[PDB]
């Protein structure tokens, strides 16, 4: 069998699964044995929830059990607690042809009582504590923007809808508009500015970044401390896709090596250039010692 | 100057110059039965300059079914002289006095406001001649039974200021059309919200500059995105920019006087299903005058044949025009007795039209008000016998529903949750009413403690209540208000964490539940409570002048939760970051900043001083969690912590620079003033306000203020003691040295260093404290720093500022509230519970309500029928539930539900938990199979089950044997 | 046929209805206009509350009638 | 003549304009279907922007060719 089609058969099992999130404790309290961005907000919420609210998780339940997208450029895992439909985690790997490319991005999901009224909260936890800013959008103290997340006056048919707004829409949202191939022109602003000496000077600028930033934090960090709950699958991943991985780097490596019109920009290139090289051989380092899954 | 601290939540309903104009007003208020009782306390409450109250009739014992100030031992003593010195404690800013002398036309003229209660017909004509002709507002009010009316007289020239009391709407223009019919559009298709016929004004308009600081003009809304504003040739041509603002034009209105508007009477509509009503009403009123006096001033006789038919008689050969000749039947039959919520509601819409007079704001009553709750009575009526009086405290009462349903009162058990205003009114009317005064109780509940702005709407409460609970001292007054009454008190928080007192066992000899919460949680809550123990419930909530009532009745109509509000409007992140454009973004991120300054940043570092154990709980958290907690307790404990007050001001100074200075730098570095898109509207354009730097200078009062604020408040935060001196703090600031600033484009180790580094060089002798927000308080400098920041931020992106009384509404989520709407709130919830106590069922006679008395508007619909569903061919409604007793095993009850209900159960979960599904893991669930109900669910729900706890609410997702998803009613489980 | 909506803060709304329409066309041009989505929206008229699946027929709604678009409020 | 113009639901769409066509007439012609304003939309081939001044035929956009239509996509 093909490469692409042993990995589409390796997770597609893993798409939706569930996890310990939270154990017994003494005194008829709870612990989090994860580290959840939302824990002090679950905490709050308490025993609260709208009455609509478990028939609509256990719709989503039933949708993301069958509808996560899958394939060999992006996919999108789900994990829930075994007790708590409304406390979830999300890895999304970076899809083809983009700098977040083969990246494994964690997000923390958090369901609050009043849903599906008010949208879901989600925050990015791959930011390097927050000494990485991803994209416009992905603030680097986590907070992530959608249109789609606002019930702000906006538009009607852009704001956070109680009846066709879900989930699946909002993962697929993230997909298809925050990894996008060319995460500079996503600011406002800048979007018309393409086509441009300038504009292409700086979206190298921005991509030479964001390539050093995802191999150390989006690959690196994730091989050497998974998360508990994204351990086996940020395993295998890693494993089936490694020379892949390897010919991207080395590749990305060659583009960035080419000369630049701009000293200013030439200076951070070649700065970012150095710090992939320095982070792309501790990854080979680490690579060779991927033990293969069973 | 208004005294903000007790009326801080009327101002925002009113303004200052409503409450100044009222604080030179003069109220004389005639005839203290229960209507005048209520309308005087809703005016003294109002705050205006002073209130007379002349009466001539005496106590009686029938004057106690709704006058809750008198007693049994003030029977012969003038209403008015009595009720004086309870009416005075209620404002001491409001001179009370009390006049028993004739009406003369001299004693009027001191007097702005004149209102007339339980006068006679030449009584009335007279003085409203007066009024009329001395350009004084005369107001009569009357109750008869179940019947109100309610007219105004206002004068022949009276002046509105603002009409509806609704904020003026600000929207942003994108383009101008130059032309003789320029059309206004607005930024980004988004709608402007104006009414046809508005009046704007124009400001911050480049090109169109003539239209700035202009006169308002009159637009035409040409759709739900442009307007016109007439011709525009005559100005410049339009670059961008602008900001179009709604005016509130001023109307003067014409008031016929009562000897003319008697003949030709325009009548408010009360209830749009009983449009004939008023047309009926208005001639018993005036025929009810005309049989006293044919009878020798002797009312109809409370449900007698011979008096309604001579009443009827009278109203025949009184007016030509055709009337209801039931409806007048029923007049006659019950307009002699009285009851209190009525009373409460009329005297709350008195009231209002009073301060409309005062102040000139809203649109007063045009001119007639005619209110009935006939579906109060029982159906089939109440036998003459049953209504004859007793010799009771409740004889007026006992006029209208009889004897039967006092005794059905007196047995009733009833639930009050919350205890605010409306919570104080409701306990008062059920109080007055003789609720539970025999065999029955009230219930009420509630946390919080009483604070001296409560006293402005809640007249259950006295300065010297203060610190007290609420509950226990409105059990108190209305204990004392009718002896009779016996009410439980408790000063707990309805939810999950008390349901030890409010078990299932409480819930099971209620009767209802009135709500007065202020919470959208709180409401769930009880919803769900209700519906699992299946009993009424009374749902009320207040927003200013607005207001509204839904009763819930088992198996009958749909619960709130049926139905959804609008979501909170959450600010969008950028807005709130790096681009805001309204005061409500700066105050937004004011409050965060404050938020994360003085509470975040101190938590960890306090926990870790009084926690001796601290380190070793917090280097077992998973992640990074323990290096995220660790470097924080060393940034608070170490390199920020201030040594002196001189430290202080030097943090302050640089946080400010930092906030004021270097990021506004940062953020116009990423993106330059100029910035031009390739099509050609700029970047720094529309809802993008381009930013500049301040320049710190000490004789600025917000630079020094917020400097000031700064440094007391992080003083505080580490126990040294504030320095109060302006001149000081200026003096101080000044040495400070800022540096420049220029635009930029192991683990196990690291937690181990760190834990050293506090135990080596910090001090526990610290005395760290993070700081509480309270916005109630003058002294605590909260506001004050509040205010400095958001006004700052506003400098800085040119916005208008906003005052200590914007920010104070916005920042603390202030909700206004006022004593009119909660009195005329609670008075149809009480009619509403009284006809749910009557034994009614049928959603007719039960009626939602809602009501604005700004406009004024109040309409009322029935309650919605329960949404019906089906699974294999039985209905069932939210209030149906399958019933499964004994204790079982998980595998036995899906056998059960598979066996009996032929539903596969594949998704089990009792409230958040889950406790099976058919995506958990194959172990988990061969280990919760054998297992007893109760023991998963202690284990899925990680608590013990409590004693009390009988019985358990689950929820299924069930798929029937064709395979395909069915809805079905929760699972009530019975614990053996 | 034309029909008015007043909403519970006194705003005055002007709507191109034929009878016949479902209720769901009535809060649909209601929020093409305003902004409030259907189910939302609390319609009232001659002491009923509009639910959907319905026209106006069964209402009696003819022309120049006026609806009222109330609220439920959160505050006591 | 038929060109297929990108839509919201991922999907593309049949459209009948023109390489003599400016971007404004496209602009038009994608509006008659929804009622969407010209200046919401934003015409891109493969990446590359599309405004109202030109023509498709500036862009060698003709029969069979497909356009990128986003709708001048939003953000924080
Ligand atoms: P307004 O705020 O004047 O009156 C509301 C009162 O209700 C009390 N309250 C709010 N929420 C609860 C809960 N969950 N339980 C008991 N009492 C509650 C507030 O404290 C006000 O007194």
């Amino acid at each position: 069998k093909s490469i692409e089609q042993r990995y589409l058969e390796l997770m597609k099992k893993r798409q939706f699964d569930t996890f310990d999130m939270i154990v017994e404790s003494d005194n008829n309290s709870f612990r989090f044995v994860v580290s959840h961005h939302f824990e002090k907000m679950v905490r709050l919420a308490g025993d609260r929830y709208h009455p609509s609210r478990v028939k609509r998780l256990a719709q989503e339940a039933v949708t993301l059990s069958t509808s996560l997208p899958l394939s060999f450029s992006s996919s999108v895992f789900v994990r829930c607690d075994t007790d708590r439909l409304d406390i979830m985690k999300v890895l999304i790997t970076g899809p083809a042809d983009t700098p977040y490319a083969n990246g494994c991005f964690e997000f923390d999901v958090f369901f609050p009582p009043d849903y599906p009224n008010q949208p879901m909260l989600i925050n990015l936890e791959t930011t390097g504590r927050h000494s990485v800013r991803f994209n416009p959008n992905l603030y680097n103290d986590g907070k992530v923007c959608l249109s789609v997340l606002n019930t702000w006056h906006g538009r009607p048919e852009e704001k956070w809808n109680a009846q066709t707004s879900s989930f699946l829409q909002v993962l697929v949202s993230i997909q298809s508009l925050i990894l996008v191939p060319e995460p500079y022109f996503n600011e406002p602003g800048f979007e018309r500015s393409r086509g441009s000496p300038s504009g292409t000077n700086s979206s190298r600028e921005y991509n030479s970044n964001i390539y050093q930033a995802c191999v150390r934090w989006a690959m690196l960090e994730q091989i050497r401390s998974p998360s508990q709950c994204f351990k086996d699958v940020i395993h295998k991943h890693f494993w089936l896709k490694r020379e892949e991985i390897c010919a991207q780097i080395e590749g990305w490596i060659e583009e960035l090596g080419k000369p630049q019109y701009t000293e200013r920009a030439s200076r951070t290139i070649s700065f970012n250039s150095m710090v992939l090289r320095r982070h792309y051989r501790h990854l080979r380092e680490e690579l060779s010692k991927l033990k293969p899954p069973r | 100057d208004i005294d903000e601290s007790l009326y801080s939540r009327q101002l925002y309903v009113l303004g200052h110059d409503a409450m100044r104009r009222m604080a030179n007003s003069d109220i004389l208020l005639s005839g203290l039965g229960g209507l005048g009782l209520e309308i005087a306390k809703n005016v003294i409450l109002g705050g205006v300059k002073s209130i007379t109250l002349h009466d001539t009739a005496t106590c009686g014992l029938h004057d106690l079914s709704s006058q809750f100030y008198l007693t049994e031992a003030d029977i012969g003593k003038n209403r008015a002289e009595a009720s004086c010195a309870q009416l005075a404690e209620l404002n001491n800013y409001v001179r009370t006095v009390s006049h028993t002398g004739p009406l003369t036309e001299e004693f009027l003229r001191k007097f702005r406001v004149v209102v007339l209660t339980n006068s006679d017909g030449e009584e009335q004509q007279r003085i409203a001649k007066f009024a009329h002709e001395n350009g004084i507002a005369l107001i009569i009010a009357e109750t008869r039974g179940l019947f109100a009316k309610v007219f105004c007289d206002f004068g022949e020239s009276f002046t509105i200021y603002d009409q509806d009391g609704t904020q003026p709407i600000s929207t942003m223009i994108a383009s101008i059309t130059h032309d003789a019919q320029g059309v206004v559009t607005c930024l980004d298709e988004t709608r402007h919200g104006f009414n046809d016929g508005d009046y704007v004004t124009f400001s911050e308009v480049q090109g169109m500059q003539e239209l700035n600081g202009c006169q308002p003009l009159k637009i035409t809304v040409l759709g739900p995105y442009t307007f016109s504003i007439g011709d525009t040739s005559k100005f410049g041509e339009y670059k961008s920019g602008g900001v179009a603002t709604q005016v509130k034009m001023p109307k003067t209105i014409s008031f016929k006087p009562l000897a003319q508007a008697t003949e030709e009477p325009e009548f408010l509509i009360s209830d749009f299903a009983k449009l004939d009503s008023p047309a009926t009403l208005h001639v018993a009123f005036n025929a009810l005058s005309c049989y006293r006096k044919a009878h020798n001033g002797a009312l109809p006789r409370p449900w007698n044949e011979e008096d309604a038919n001579s009443f009827l008689e009278v109203v025949r050969a009184s007016s030509n025009a055709e009337v209801d000749e039931k409806l007048v039947l029923q007049f006659a039959k019950i307009c002699s007795g009285n009851t209190c919520p009525l009373d409460a509601a009329v005297g709350g819409i008195v009231a209002q039209e009073v301060l409309k007079a005062c102040s000139g704001k809203f649109t007063p009553i045009y001119q007639w008000l005619y209110f009935d709750a006939l579906e109060c009575l029982p159906t089939e009526g109440v036998e003459e016998a049953d209504a004859q009086p007793v010799g009771s405290r409740y004889d007026s009462q006992i006029a209208i529903f009889g004897k039967k349903f006092q005794e059905k009162l007196a047995d009733s058990k009833w639930f009050i949750v919350g205890a605010g205003a409306i919570g104080c009114e409701l306990l008062k009317n059920f109080g007055m009413l003789g609720l539970g005064t025999g065999n029955g109780q009230i219930f009420v509940t509630d946390m919080d403690l009483i604070e001296k702005s409560n006293l402005n709407r809640q007249f259950l409460f006295r300065p010297h209540d203060v610190q007290k609970p609420k509950s226990m001292t409105a059990a108190d007054a209305i204990k004392r208000m009718n002896p009779e009454v016996n009410v439980t008190a408790y000063e707990l928080r309805v939810g999950a964490e008390t349901e030890k007192v409010f078990s299932e066992d409480f819930f099971g000899k209620l009767d209802g539940v009135a709500n007065a919460l202020d919470n959208v949680d709180a409401r769930i809550y009880m919803d769900r409570k209700c519906i699992f123990n299946r009993i009424p419930l009374v749902e009320t909530g207040t927003l200013g002048t607005l207001g509204n009532v839904q009763v819930i009745v088992p198996f009958a109509t749909e619960s709130y939760s049926s139905s959804q509000d609008p979501p909170e409007k959450s600010i969008p992140i950028c807005t709130l970051k790096n681009f805001p454009n309204a005061i409500e973004h700066t105050l937004q991120w004011a409050r965060d900043a404050f938020e994360g300054v003085f509470k975040q940043s101190a938590e960890n570092a306090a926990q870790y001083i009084a926690d001796p154990q601290f380190t070793e709980r917090i280097a077992k958290l998973p992640g990074i969690q323990p290096l995220e907690i660790l470097d924080s307790i060393k940034k608070a404990l170490i390199d920020d912590k201030p040594k002196s007050f001189a430290h202080c001001v030097e943090w302050a100074r640089l946080y400010w620079e930092d906030q004021y200075v270097n990021q506004i730098k940062q953020l116009l570095f990423n993106f330059p003033p100029d910035q031009i898109t390739s099509s050609g509207q700029p970047f720094w354009s529309g809802p993008k306000r381009c930013p500049d730097p301040l320049v710190f200078d000490v004789n600025d009062p917000m630079h020094l203020d917020f400097i000031y604020a700064a440094a007391n408040l992080r003083a505080e935060v580490y126990g040294i003691e504030q320095v109060r001196n302006r001149e000081t703090i200026a003096e101080l600031v000044q040495k400070v040295k800022v540096p420049e600033f220029k635009p930029r484009s192991l683990d196990q180790d690291r937690v181990d260093k760190i834990i050293s580094e506090l135990l080596k060089n910090a001090d526990k002798s610290s005395k760290i404290t993070p700081l509480e927000f309270e916005k109630d308080d003058d002294s605590n400098l909260h506001m004050d720093f509040i205010v400095a920041c958001s006004n700052l931020r506003a400098a800085n992106y040119k916005i208008p500022p906003a005052d200590r009384h914007k920010s104070k509404l916005i920042a603390g989520k202030i909700i206004p509230a006022i004593a009119t709407t909660t009195s005329v709130l609670s008075g149809l919830a009480v009619l509403e519970v009284i006809k749910l106590i009557v034994g009614h069922r049928d959603l007719v006679k039960f009626k939602n309500g809602f009501a604005n008395l700004a406009l004024p508007f109040m309409a009322f619909s029935e309650p919605l029928p329960a949404a019906k569903n089906t699974y294999y061919g039985k209905e069932w409604t939210l209030w149906d539930r399958f019933e499964v007793t004994g204790e079982l095993s998980l595998q036995e009850f899906l056998n059960y539900f598979e066996e009996n209900e032929k539903l596969k159960i594949t998704m089990l979960s009792q409230g958040v938990s889950m406790l099976y599904s058919f995506f958990m893991p194959k172990a988990k669930c061969s280990e919760r199979l054998p297992l007893p109900m109760s023991e998963v669910v202690r284990r899925v729900s990680k608590r013990r089950l409590e004693p009390h706890e009988r019985s358990l609410v689950f929820e299924i997702c069930c798929n029937d044997v064709d395979g395909e998803d069915v809805e079905v009613p929760y699972v009530r489980y019975t614990l053996p | 046929m034309q029909i008015f909506v007043k909403t519970l803060t006194g705003k005055t709304i002007t709507l191109e209805v034929e009878p016949s329409d479902t209720i769901e066309n009535v809060k649909a041009k209601i929020q093409d206009k305003e902004g409030i989505p259907p189910d939302q929206q609390r319609l009232i008229f001659a002491g009923k509350q509009l639910e959907d699946g319905r026209t106006l027929s069964d209402y009696n709604i003819q022309k120049e009638s006026t609806l009222h678009l109330v609220l439920r409020l959160r505050g006591a």
